[PDB]
RNA sequence: CGACUCUUAGCGGUGGAUCACUCGGCUCGUGCGUCGAUGAAGAACGCAGCUAGCUGCGAGAAUUAAUGUGAAUUGCAGGUUGAUCAUCGACACUUCGAACGCACUUGCGGCCCCGGGUUCCUCCCGGGGCUACGCCUGUCUGAGCGUCGCU
RNA sequence: GAAAAUCCGGGGGAGAGGGUGUAAAUCUCGCGCCGGGCCGUACCCAUAUCCGCAGCAGGUCUCCAAGGUGAACAGCCUCUGG
RNA sequence: CCGCCGCAGGUGCAGAUCUUGGUGGUAGUAGCAAAUAUUCAAACGAGAACUUUGAAGGCCGAAGUGGAGAAGGGUUCCAUGUGAACAGCAGUUGAACAUGGGUCAGUCGGUCCUGAGAGAUGGGCGAGCGCCGUUCCGAAGGGACGGGCGAUGGCCUCCGUUG
RNA sequence: AAAUACCGGCACGAGACCGAUAGUCAACAAGUACCGUAAGGGAAAGUUGAAAAGAACUUUGAAGAGAGAGUUCAAGAGGGCG
RNA sequence: CGCGACCUCAGAUCAGACGUGGCGACCCGCUGAAUUUAAGCAUAUUAGUCAGCGGAGGAAAAGAAACUAACCAGGAUUCCCUCAGUAACGGCGAGUGAACAGGGAAGAGCCCAGCGCCGAAUCCCCGCCCCGCGGCGGGGCGCGGGAAAUGUGGCGUACGGAAG
């Protein structure tokens, strides 16, 4: 069949493509550290706002206070059973009742790709230090743990839109005021970084 | 030709035994793809190599 | 008369199948495979011709002993041991 | 060979061979022409060897 | 008549020929049984005497080379079949012994010179 | 009225688009990093109860032993003291191939040793083992108006 | 206006044979005994089994060759066979 | 499977005598016209201008449309069944298809020999795979008649196989 | 030695990748069929249904093909069939 | 004339090993173009690149200065960042084009010959016994053999070394 049929070109039937994807494409862009911070610095700051929290689409209408800061009892928890409780008490559960809603398929090829199943972004939980809150935390859908000293972009605001609904601990706040600093005083923990 | 080589005849001898239908019932097989034998050498048309 | 006419004197053949390769390249004359060269202790392979390789390399026939060197080599080529019996 | 034929056919079924003719088939199989020795019936050893 | 490797094993090198010299004679029977055209019922038979042929001439074949490898156990010379086969590089490494030999001047460097357990201070 | 012709629609064909699927690719990443005279890669030809191909395997031939596993295999028959699967360490592995007795015909031997033809008895028959090149260490045998030596 | 395998005759006469016998060594004479493996062997061989993409007016190496007319293996007509 | 907010691109076709696949008009048209020829009954069969048989009429006319082979083909051979496809009409026919069958050698060939030639070794050359060269810059013979010294088989007789 | 390279090999993990004219030439009996003297050139080809439940039976026909009947949620899915 | 030594080149189906071929992404050694660019073209460029040939390995090659330097000096090799599209090359046209220093990954050093000293103190192999290993090694025991004074082994190598 093929004898006399049209090989090179991108028009061509079997042929190539016109200018093949080369793997020395410039996948990765670099953003400044300074910028990066002021990224962070902003996305927290929305966090504590109720109104960008419900913009961003959390139901927070029955939330305590709303930087949820809670005791530094939750990062002794070890079982889903105790983080399912305490997200009942915080009001937080309807939140998380609203990710099991958001459970659904997904739409094209991404499905025959790893990437079957999409829901909704639950709260964010940032602890301190972990003796168990990132097990007894992680099987509830829709909550994303942090460590404050290693908090990211994509996960304090993710799909680029500012105020997710975070969770805080009581030594993860204090350590805040030391990371970022304040306006008469400097970070600690960041060699040469004021606020914004 | 009449004139062979033993590895001639031996050549032609397996090209004979590859030159038959399937059996009918391998397409009652659970993964059965197969609908006739497609490699079928007829020697008016295909004259074998040689 | 180069076509229709000159293609019905051909009935002695140039090529046989080669015992190397098995294809039908050994020619009798010359008494050299145009596509392994027997003769030569050395397989004919050249580098201009990167699909002629892929057709005659070790992914093309069996490997009888090459595929039990990939089995015997992921447990350390052991010799003489037999398993615990019943 | 033709003396294998023979010294099998002569060991297999307790007969004796006069002369052995070998063709190889178009099949590729060899048929060998076992003529048997006139003391002995091939009918009543082909009953023998247990074909009807 | 079910024939294992177990009961085999046990059995002697003139016992094991004339049963594997009835199984080549029932094997004989069986092939007459599929040209004379018919029993189905012998025609699934000649792959379990075609088996237990394979069964016999292995517990033959491995007695063989158990006695000749305990034959030439202490020998120094002994059959290429006999001697490791690893791969043919494996071979022509050095020995566990020549890896193993230093020279006089690099045991004195051991020896004077040995490699110590210390730890600084900050 | 026509037939015919055109346009539109319904249905029916021709055809295989579209969409939805995907035991396949492609790309990046990781750990390893192993062929062969103990016959490799590659090739040839066989091998299944019923089988052409594909896959699997080698005259023990869609496999043997052992091990683990624990009742199938299955198109159709047929026949737990381990069915079958994986694992794979034991065994086996036809012909060509670096390819090896000499040739590439499957054509010719040479030598030693077994068994028939016997009554080691030389032909014959079958079987078995050797019988390639280059080279290292030693060994044996002789070479030379080589350099000497003693008689 | 082919070579070689293979085969034979001769020329020499080194040797060999037995001492009047149951003679010997020896015989290219007549008979007797045994053996001859391996591979190919079907069919077509051309206006349909080959090669020209095909049952293609092409191409493709030979052998046998009746009766009449006639110089004739010319053409024309016939027998066998097709 | 999709709306909105961002993100990303192999992101929009009428064309390129574009590429691949599909289908039209022409068109039931051109065509099925090289080498003289068919005809009658009958048979099988759903079915016959084509098969088979018989009878007739013709052709090839021994440099054949005849009987055999070599190259090449490779089962086309033969029988029986089949009538879908294929055999450019048809088919009860076939080199189609499907089931089975078929090639028997001391004497016929191959094997053996050498021809023109091809081609190792030694040697020479060459970065090198290799190439040249074939009697050439070669210690190129592993054969036989005779004789002691010995081993052996048969009444070791004296001989066979040997050292 | 180590830091280092690795489009071949043996295992794996993954993807803002392609979705059967795409992605490897090859999702299938693919380096297969086929072509060439040879070197080499080199395809096309995925989808019945949940389960074959793959259409018994009766009927016209020489059969291929239908007409009723039946299976299924569905033949408006009838073995190149979403 | 013979006989024994040695040297030198031979023959062996001599005892025992070894090489060949493949794969070829990566690596080493060679050999090595022309498309193309210069809007022509020949030097240049493409490019020591493709093809060709050989040799490997799990990595290879490189590697412990006949170095950098010109400092108040550094200290094998390899790799990364930078130096640097720089010094320099070039029909000084098109184009080509390193190095050191510095910051890191890693980090490791060494052995001979020679010169000399000790009675060759050294080595390979065959026989038997004995442990023993599917990497053929260990201990004996032998007027057993051989290599080797045309030089084996120990000390020792430029950072010095040896002897008293």
């Amino acid at each position: 069949h093929r004898s006399g049929q049209g090989a090179f070109g991108n028009m061509c039937r079997g042929g190539r493509m016109f200018a093949p994807t080369k793997t020395w494409r410039r996948w990765h862009r670099r953003v400044n550290t300074t910028q990066k911070r002021y990224a962070i610095c902003s996305a927290l700051a929305a966090s504590a706002l109720p109104a960008l929290v419900m913009s961003k689409g959390h139901r927070i209408e029955e939330v305590p206070e709303l930087p949820l800061v809670v005791e530094d009892k939750v990062e002794g928890y070890k079982k889903t059973k105790e983080a399912v409780l305490l997200l009942k008490k915080l009001k937080a559960w309807n939140d998380i009742k609203k990710v099991y809603a958001s459970q659904r398929m997904r739409a094209g090829k991404g499905k025959m790709r790893n990437r079957r199943r999409i829901q909704r972004r639950g709260p964010c939980v940032i602890y301190n230090e972990d003796n168990g809150i990132v097990k007894a935390f992680r099987n509830i859908p829709g909550i994303t743990l942090l460590n404050v000293t290693k908090l990211n972009i994509l996960k304090l605001a993710p799909g680029g839109h500012v105020g997710r609904f975070c969770i805080w601990t009581e030594s993860a706040f204090r350590k805040l005021d030391d990371l970022y600093g304040t306006w008469r005083k400097a970070a600690s923990l960041k060699s040469n970084y004021n606020l914004p | 030709s009449s004139h062979k080589t033993f590895r001639i005849k031996r050549f032609l001898a397996k090209k004979q035994k590859q030159n038959r239908p399937i059996p009918q019932w391998i397409w009652m097989k659970t993964g059965n793809k197969i609908r006739y034998n497609s490699k079928r050498r007829h020697w008016r048309r295909t004259k074998l190599g040689l | 008369t180069k076509g229709t006419s000159s293609f019905g004197k051909r009935r002695n053949k140039t090529h046989t199948l080669c015992r190397r390769c098995g294809s039908k390249a050994y020619h009798l004359q010359k008494s050299t495979c145009g596509k392994c060269g027997y003769p030569a202790k050395r397989k004919r392979k050249y580098n201009w011709s990167a699909k002629a390789k892929r057709r005659n390399t070790t992914g093309t026939g069996r490997m009888r002993h090459l595929k039990i060197v990939y089995r015997r080599f992921r447990h350390g080529f052991r010799e003489g041991t037999t398993p615990k019996p019943k | 060979n033709k003396h294998q034929i023979k010294q099998a056919v002569k060991k297999l079924y307790d007969i004796d061979v006069a002369k052995v003719n070998t063709l190889i088939r178009p099949d590729g199989e060899k048929k060998a022409y076992v003529r048997l020795a006139p003391d002995y019936d091939a009918l009543d050893v082909a009953n023998k060897i247990g074909i009807i | 008549a079910k024939i294992k490797a177990r009961d085999l094993r046990g059995k002697k090198k003139e016992e094991l020929l004339k049963q594997l010299d009835d199984l080549k004679v029932e094997l004989s029977q069986l092939r007459v049984a599929k040209v004379t055209g018919g029993a189905a019922s012998k025609l699934s038979k000649i792959r379990v005497v075609r088996k237990s042929i394979a069964r016999v001439l292995t517990v033959i074949n491995q007695t063989q080379k158990e006695n000749l490898r305990k034959f030439y156990k202490g020998k120094k010379y002994k059959p290429l079949d006999l001697r490791p086969k690893k791969t043919r590089a494996m071979r022509r490494r050095l020995n566990k012994h020549e890896e193993s030999l230093k020279t006089k001047k690099q045991q004195r460097k051991e020896r004077l010179y040995p490699l110590r357990k210390y730890a600084v201070k900050a």
